C-alpha cells in the first residue's frame, strides 16, 4: 500500500500495543492482545487519523478514537469467525486460523469493544475545553457503527450471500453496511476531532461511506468474479465528488486511498 | 417504615417500560427480535435497581440514571446471552424459556448479543439527560472497565480457563466471583453515583458497597446454587459467616448516608443476601 | 359512539361512487367499480376525515385524500389476494371470491392508484390560496404510506408469518407497517387539511400510527390465538396518551376509534 | 440536427445515474432488489428525454425535470415488470435476462411494480425543486391521467380483453396503441412542458406531437414486421400504413415549427428516426 497509509497504520500499531501490555492474568490479556492483531487492518481507522490531519487537527487527538474502530472492527471479526454449531451461519469457505477456542475468542471479542471506549474516555484532556463534548460525539459515532443498525446489520445480511449466485445490488449493500458505515464513521470522527465544521465533516462522511464500500467490493471480488467496472467506477465517482473542497498536501493523499496515484510500478508490471 | 418489595416492584416497572422503548423491532427484524427476546423477558432488574438508587441516593434523579440504568441490564442480558452459547455453557433453557440461540440460531444470538453490548454505550452516550458531557464520558468510561478485560468478560474467561484445575483456593474464587458478578454491579451503583452528581467520598464508599454486595450476590449464592465453593474450602460452617460478614460490611459502607436516604440500598442488600435466587 | 363513524363511511362511499362511472370502455370501468367497493373500507380514510373534523376543517376537504387512501388500499388488497402460479405468496385464509381474471385484477389495481392521486390533484380549489402547498403535502404523504417502504414493507415481511408459530413482536411489527403507516397518514393528511398546526398534526399523526398497529393487529387475532391484552393496552396507552393536549370529545371521540 | 444518437445517449446517461440515485437498496432487501433489477438495467430511455426535452424546449432545464423524467421511466419500468408476469404476457426473458418475476418470484415482482408505481408519485412530488407548488400537483394529476383508466392501463386492459376475437377494427387497434403507448408518451413531454414554464399554447402541440410519434411507433413496427392478431396492414395494407405513418411524422414535426428551432431540433430527430428505423 502507498507509504502515507502504511505509515499512520504503523502509528496506530505502535499505540494499541502500547495500550495493551500481555499482564496477569495472561488467560485474559495474551488472547486480548494477540486477537486484536490478528484482525486485517481497517482503513477506517486510518481513515480517522487522516480526516483529523485533513482539516488541520494533529492525528494524535485522533489516536483513541482510530485504536477504538479498529478494536470494534476486530472484535466483529472474531465473532464472524467463529465455529457455530448449529448451520445457522454458512462456513464461509475460507476457514482461518485458530489460536484460542470458540469460548475465549467469543469472550474477548466481548473483552475488546468496551477497551475501544476505555480508551476515548480515558483520553479527554483536562486542558482541552471541547474535549468532552467531541469525544462524547465520537463515542456515539463508533457505538451506532458497530451496533445494531450499522455493521451488525452488514454481518447479518452477509449471511444470506450465495456464492456465484447473489447479484452486485445485494453484495455492494452487504459492503455498505460491514464496511462502508465503518469507513464513513472514521472520516467523520478524524475531521470532528479534528475541528471541522459540520459542511467538513459530512462531506468526509460520505467519503469514506463510498470508499469504504469500494474496499469491501474489492475484497468481495475474490469470491464473486463479476466485479464489474460499472460499480467501481460509480462508487469511485462518488466518493472523489465529496473531496472537492480540500486542496493541498494532505487532500492529494487522501484522494489517493480512493484513486492510486500514477505510477511507473503499475505500468512497467503490464509492461 | 419502608416497604422494600413494593420500591422493588415499582423501579423494576419503570425499568421495563424504558427497556421496551429503548429497543423497538425495526429491520433487520431478526436481530431486533432477538435482542428484545432475551431484554425484555422481565426479571428483578437489580443491576438497573441499583444504579437508579445509587443516583438518587446522593441527589440525583431517576430520568438522569434511567438510560445507564437500562445499559447494564443490556451488558447482563447479552452477557447471559454469549453465557448460554454452545461453547460456552451450552444450555437449552433459561427462565424457564428456550434460550436465545436455541429460538434464532446462533448467528442471530452472537450479533444481538454483541448488538445490546454496542447499544449500552450509544444510549448512556445519546440519551443521558441532566449531567454535562465531562460527567457522560466519565461513565462510559466505567462502565467499559467494569465489563472488560479488568471486569466481567475477565472473570468469564478466567473461569472457562480455570475449569481443568483443582488447587482453586479462596483467592482464585474471589478474582472469579468479584469479576464475573462484583465488576458489573460496581459498575452500576458509580455510574448512578456520578450521574447523580456525587462527590467523589461518595462514588468511593458506593463503590466499596457494591464490590461488598458483590461477593456476596455469591457467597450466600452458594448456598442458593449448591443448596470449587467456599462451603468446600469451609463448610457452611463459616460460610454463612461469610456473608453475615460481607452485608455487615456493605451496610458499613451505608454509614456515611443519612440512613433514610439509605434505606433502599440496605435493603437491597439484605434481599441481595436473604434471596433464594 | 356509532352513527357519526358510519356517516363518514357512507359518505365516501358516496364520494368514490360520484367519481367512478361506470361506462365505456366496460371492460376498464366494470372491474375498476367492482373492485374498488369490493375491497373492504379501511379506518385510515375514516380517520382521515374524523382528523380534519376535529381541527376544525370542513369535511369536505379532506374527502379527496380519504378516498385516495381506500383507493391505495383497495389496489394493496386486490394485488395482495392475486392468484399466483408459482406458490411464491401463499393464499390468504378465507381466499376471496375473483369476478375478474387475473390480468384483469393485476391491470385494474394499477389503474386504482394513480386514481386516487388524479382525484387529489383535481380536487385543488383555484379560488383557495392554501390548497396547492397542503394537496402536495398530501401527496407525498399518502405516496409514501402506500410506497416501498410502507404498505409495501408490511405486505412483504407477512409472507414471513407462520400461523400459531411466529412472535407477537414480529406480528406486531408487520400490523405496524401494512396498517399502522397507512392510519397514521390518514389522520396526518386529515390534520394538515383541516388547517392544524405541526404540533397537532404530530399528534394526530402518532395516534393514527398506533391505532392502526391496534386495529392490524385484530385483524390477525384469528390466526394466532395469544391474543394478549398486555401488548393491547401498551399500544392504546401511547395512542391515548398522544392525544392529550387535544382535550374534548376529538381527545375521547378518537378514542371511540381504538375501543 | 448533428449527432442525435450522441444527444440521445447524453440524456440517458443522466438518467441512469439520477434513476441509480432515487432508488437505492435498503431494507426490505428483494423489494428495492427487485425495483433496481428491471428499473436500472438500461434502455434508450426515451420518455426520460422525452419529459426532459420538452421542459428544455420551452425555456427549462433539465435539473428542474429530473425527477418527472425519472418518474415516467419508474411507470414504464412497473408496467413490463407487470406485463411479464404469468397472468399476462408470461415471459421468462427480458433482453437476455431472466424476466423480474423468473428472479424473485411473482409476490415480489407485482409489490416491487406496485412500489416503482407509488414512488413515481413520492419522487416528483417531493423532489422537484424550480416550480411552484401548483404546478407540481398539476404535473401529478397529468402524470395520473397518462397511466390510469384513461390511459396506459386502460390500454393494457382493453387489450387483454381483446385477444378473444378478430373483429377488431382500425378504431380498436388505435384506441389499444394510443393508450398503451402515446399516453405515456404524451403524459412524459406534457410533464416537461409544464415544469419548464410552458404556456397551454405550446403544452397542447406537445401533446399532439407526443399522440402522433406514438402511434407513429406502432405503425412502423406493423410495417417492419412485414417487410423483414389485427395491425395495420392487415387492414389498410402496407401502402397505406406508409402514408398513414408520413402523415403521422408530417403532422408531429408540424406541432414544433414555431418552438426555437435549435430546441425543436432533438423531437424533430427522434420523429423522423421513429419513422425511418429499420428495426
Ligand atoms: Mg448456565
Ligand atoms: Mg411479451
Ligand atoms: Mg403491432
Amino acid at each position: 500500500m502507498q507509504p502515507y497509509w502504511a505509515a499512520i497504520e504503523a502509528d496506530i500499531e505502535r499505540y494499541l500495543k502500547k495500550s495493551i501490555t500481555i499482564r496477569p492474568p495472561e488467560t485474559v490479556f495474551g488472547p486480548m492482545h494477540h486477537l486484536t492483531f490478528a484482525a486485517p487492518a481497517t482503513a477506517a481507522s486510518t481513515l480517522c487519523l487522516a480526516a483529523c490531519e485533513l482539516v488541520g487537527g494533529d492525528r494524535s487527538q485522533a489516536m483513541a478514537a482510530a485504536a477504538a474502530i479498529h478494536l470494534v472492527h476486530a472484535a466483529a471479526y472474531v465473532h464472524e469467525h467463529l465455529p457455530l454449531t448449529d448451520g445457522s451461519r454458512p462456513v464461509s469457505k475460507p476457514a482461518i486460523q485458530h489460536k484460542y477456542g470458540p469460548n475465549v475468542e467469543l469472550l474477548t471479542g466481548d473483552g475488546i469493544v468496551p477497551f475501544g471506549f476505555e480508551l476515548l474516555a480515558g483520553s479527554v484532556d483536562p486542558a482541552r475545553t471541547d474535549d468532552p463534548d467531541r469525544i462524547l460525539r465520537v463515542i456515539i459515532e463508533i457505538s451506532r457503527a458497530g451496533g445494531p443498525e450499522g455493521m451488525i446489520s452488514g454481518l447479518h445480511r452477509e449471511e444470506e450471500i450465495v456464492d456465484g449466485n447473489t447479484s452486485l445490488d445485494f453484495i455492494e449493500y452487504v459492503c455498505k453496511k460491514k464496511y462502508g458505515e465503518m469507513h464513513a464513521c472514521g472520516a467523520a470522527c478524524g475531521a470532528i476531532l479534528g475541528g471541522a465544521a459540520e459542511e467538513e465533516i459530512q462531506k468526509l462522511r460520505n467519503f469514506g461511506l463510498y470508499q469504504g464500500t469500494l474496499r469491501g467490493m474489492m475484497e468481495m471480488k475474490n469470491s464473486h468474479q463479476l466485479i464489474d467496472e460499472n460499480i467501481i467506477g460509480k462508487l469511485k465517482e462518488l466518493a472523489l465528488e465529496e473531496l472537492g473542497g480540500f486542496h493541498g498536501k494532505n487532500a492529494e493523499l487522501m484522494s489517493s486511498l480512493v484513486a492510486e496515484p500514477s505510477l511507473y510500478a503499475a505500468h512497467h508490471h503490464h509492461h | 417504615m419502608f416497604d422494600f418489595d413494593g420500591y422493588m416492584l415499582r423501579k423494576a416497572k419503570s425499568v421495563n417500560k424504558a427497556l421496551e422503548a429503548a429497543v423497538q423491532m425495526k429491520e433487520p427484524l431478526k436481530i431486533h427480535e432477538s435482542m428484545r427476546y432475551s431484554l425484555l423477558a422481565g426479571g428483578k432488574r437489580v443491576r438497573p435497581m441499583l444504579c437508579i438508587a445509587a443516583c438518587e441516593l446522593v441527589g440525583g434523579d431517576e430520568s438522569t440514571a434511567m438510560p445507564a440504568a437500562c445499559a447494564v441490564e443490556m451488558i447482563h442480558t447479552m452477557s447471559l446471552m454469549h453465557d448460554d452459547l454452545p461453547c460456552m455453557d451450552n444450555d437449552d433453557l433459561r427462565r424457564g424459556k428456550p434460550t436465545n440461540h436455541m429460538a434464532f440460531g446462533e448467528s442471530v444470538a452472537v450479533l444481538a448479543g454483541d448488538a445490546l453490548l454496542s447499544f449500552a454505550f450509544e444510549h448512556v452516550a445519546a440519551a443521558t439527560k441532566g449531567a454535562p458531557p465531562e460527567r457522560i464520558v466519565r461513565v462510559l468510561g466505567e462502565l467499559a472497565v467494569s465489563i472488560g478485560s479488568e471486569g466481567l468478560v475477565a472473570g468469564q474467561v478466567v473461569d472457562v480457563c480455570s475449569e481443568g484445575m483443582a488447587e482453586v483456593g479462596l483467592d482464585h474464587l474471589e478474582f472469579i466471583h468479584h469479576h464475573k458478578t462484583a465488576a458489573l454491579l460496581q459498575g452500576s451503583v458509580v455510574l448512578g453515583a456520578i450521574l447523580g452528581g456525587g462527590k467523589e467520598e461518595e462514588v468511593a464508599k458506593l463503590r466499596k458497597f457494591a464490590n461488598c454486595i458483590g461477593l456476596l450476590f455469591q457467597v450466600v449464592d452458594d448456598i442458593l446454587d449448591v443448596t470449587t465453593t467456599y462451603p468446600k474450602l469451609i463448610g457452611v460452617e463459616k460460610s454463612k459467616e461469610f456473608a453475615d460478614r460481607l452485608n455487615r460490611e456493605a451496610q458499613e459502607q451505608l454509614l456515611h448516608f443519612h440512613p433514610h436516604r439509605a434505606a433502599p440500598l440496605i435493603a437491597l442488600a439484605n434481599y441481595i443476601a436473604y434471596r433464594d435466587n
